């Protein structure tokens, strides 16, 4: 369950 | 006007106004839990920065958030199977944009040579560099390409100009 590609906005 | 604003604070942790090399890695994903490639951070960044300040600050982030965002715009198409990772079948149908079609297994050399990752496949944070390196390369083929056929003839001096017009 990564971050998708880019910015990473609070709350995965 | 704000939107733009409030992703720069959430970013900017020591509050200093400026986003640093290491807070915009942090606050960037790759989507793989690697962390986000420092090579492409700071091309981004030294991008951006105009006072050498090794970071950006609001005017210069706007440059940064749209120059990413257009990124993940690409990125995003070209991942078709969703899974975060560009693989050959969808590299190829992303380099698309340099204008000459290159072979099926050149796309073997690319990958081998920028997947960080080793998975035989490409994240994001190693396809924007990779694109980086790429349009580095082709400014200096087209300054050659008068002929615009994708070919060019040059001598012994050009050619070493070209390796160290690199940088
Ligand atoms: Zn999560
Ligand atoms: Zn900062
Ligand atoms: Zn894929
Ligand atoms: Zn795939
Ligand atoms: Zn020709």
């Amino acid at each position: 369950n990564p971050p998708p590609p880019g910015f990473i906005m609070h709350g995965n | 006007q704000s939107f733009l604003w409030n992703v720069f604070q959430r970013v900017d942790k020591d509050r200093s106004g400026v986003i640093s090399d290491t807070e915009l890695q942090q606050a960037l994903s790759n989507g793989t839990w690697t962390p986000f490639n420092p090579v492409t951070v700071r091309s981004i960044i030294s991008m951006f920065d105009r006072e050498n300040k090794a970071g950006v600050n609001f005017s210069e982030f706007t440059g940064v958030w749209k120059y990413i965002t257009d990124w993940q715009n690409v990125f995003r198409t070209y991942d078709r199977d969703n899974s975060g990772m560009i693989d050959k079948n969808e590299l190829k149908q992303a380099l698309s944009g340099f204008g000459y079609r290159l072979s099926d297994q050149f796309h073997d050399i690319l990958i081998r040579k920028f997947d960080r990752q080793g998975r035989g496949q490409i994240a994001f944070d190693d396809f924007i560099q990779g694109c980086i390196v790429l349009q580095r390369l082709t400014d200096i083929f087209r300054r050659y390409d008068t002929d615009q056929d994708g070919w060019i003839q040059v001598s012994y001096e050009q050619y070493l100009s070209m390796v160290f017009s690199i940088v």
